[PDB]
């Protein structure tokens, strides 16, 4: 499966939008993620990385 | 002019062919502990002509990535910065990598590096002076410097420095032909003097263009970065006649406190009048960006936000800011995100994401 990162800051402030998009790179880092972005600005994607296995919905 | 983008091939970690940005008027560089920020710092200073000996690296073929480790993903890197003017055409200025050495580009045209440095220089980007950069450290550097360190810097700046010699040296001559002094003499003599103070006029003329501005604008900025009404900043030469050969004098008057030299601050407060000298500084000669590394790390959670904030104000109109930053209390100011990543490979992969914090509404 997949999270949007714009529909997780849909109705969050600017702190909490900037603190989830800071949040996906540090799950990028750490393999439990991955990531794409189809052009700049674009929606972000996160999908399961290879270091976490549980479910997406729980990581956020 | 606008810093519109930055494409990059295989350069450091920037693995493969990249878009950075587009850039708005505030956007922040930011991600976890990493070799990538830094990496996009020496990318931005790679295609303003940084010299390799101030890139990291002991030759440029190690700039390709997986060259320093003998894996080299290419035999050519490149760097390219998208400029951007309301009513112009977009230039394109790019330093490739070819053949372990660099070749310049505007727009593609094979060009050497003093025209590139000089259709840079047309645009306000100064890339000896580096005037488009804040580097890590800073402020404290300013924060440090006595009346006589602040009088060295506004010469280099000015270029009133460049006079110095001619001016000491005419200055000798003047002073040996009035010890002298028939008529003839009293004709050397006058000569002499008048010659000097040609130089002297000269050196004062190149100094106080710069100083005065710097010193017009210091007051605003600091009552800007301050929040508050009532701090004031004043600089003034020890020497008003030539201000080159005394100190420049720095008080404040902080928001509670009384008129004292800035070396009388400490903690915060010297650092926001630290801040304030060093953006007045800035204030001549502003390049049409401004590139400020980590200037966050040096700000605690009393004065984060009020600098944080003078960027976004002065970001609208004066000046387009970059800002690779560490703490969200700046960085959320910012109208976009840059948000630096890694990616698991043979070297270090580095790669972005952009994010539009506009969307959003504030606390």
């Amino acid at each position: 499966e997949s999270i949007s990162l714009l529909e997780l800051c849909r109705n969050t402030n600017r702190k909490q939008a900037a603190a989830k998009f800071y949040s996906f790179l540090v799950l990028k880092k750490q393999q439990a993620i991955e990531l794409t972005q189809e052009e700049p600005y674009s929606d972000i994607i996160a999908t399961p990385g290879p270091r976490f296995h549980g479910s997406l919905e729980v990581l956020f | 002019g606008f810093l519109k983008l930055i494409e990059i091939e295989n350069f450091k970690s920037y693995k493969g062919r990249q878009i950075i940005g587009p850039f708005q008027r505030f956007t922040a560089i930011i991600g976890p502990n990493g070799s990538g920020k830094s990496n996009l710092m020496d990318a931005i200073s790679f295609v303003l002509g940084e010299k390799t000996s101030n890139l990291r690296v002991k030759t440029l073929r190690d700039l390709i990535h997986g060259a320093p480790v003998g894996k080299p993903a290419a035999n050519r890197a490149f760097v390219s910065m998208v400029y951007s003017e309301e009513g112009a055409e977009d230039r394109t200025f790019a330093r490739v990598i070819v053949g372990g050495s660099s070749e310049y580009k505007i727009n593609n045209k094979v060009v050497q590096l003093h025209e590139y440095s000089e259709e840079l220089e047309k645009l306000g980007i100064l890339i000896k002076a580096r005037n488009f950069l804040v580097f890590q450290g800073a402020v404290e550097s300013i924060a440090m410097k006595n009346p006589k360190e602040r009088t060295a810097l506004f010469e280099e700046i000015s270029r009133s420095g460049e006079l110095a010699q001619e001016y000491d040296k005419r200055k000798k001559e003047m002073v040996k032909a009035e010890e002298d002094t028939f008529e003839a003499a009293r004709k050397r003599a006058k000569k002499a003097k008048q010659a000097f103070e040609q130089i002297k006029k000269e050196r004062f003329d190149r100094f106080n263009a710069c100083f005065e501005s710097v010193a017009t604008n210091i007051d605003e900025i600091y009552k800007a970065l301050s929040r508050n009404s009532s701090a004031q900043a004043f600089l003034g030469p020890e020497n008003p006649e030539e201000p080159y050969l005394d100190g420049i004098n720095y008080n404040c008057v902080a928001p509670g406190k009384r008129f004292r030299p800035m070396d009388n601050l400490s903690g915060g407060e010297k650092t926001v009048a630290a801040l304030a000298l060093l953006f007045a500084i800035h204030s001549y000669k502003p390049a049409p960006f401004f590139v400020l590394d980590q200037i966050d790390a040096a700000l605690d959670n009393t004065n984060i936000g009020k600098v944080a904030n003078y960027i976004k104000e002065q970001s609208t109109c004066n000046f387009q800011a970059i800002v690779i930053s560490l703490k969200e209390e700046f960085y959320t100011k910012a109208e976009s995100l840059i948000g630096v990543y890694p990616e698991q490979g043979d070297c270090v992969i580095s790669k972005v994401l952009t994010f539009d914090l506009t969307k959003y509404p504030d606390a």
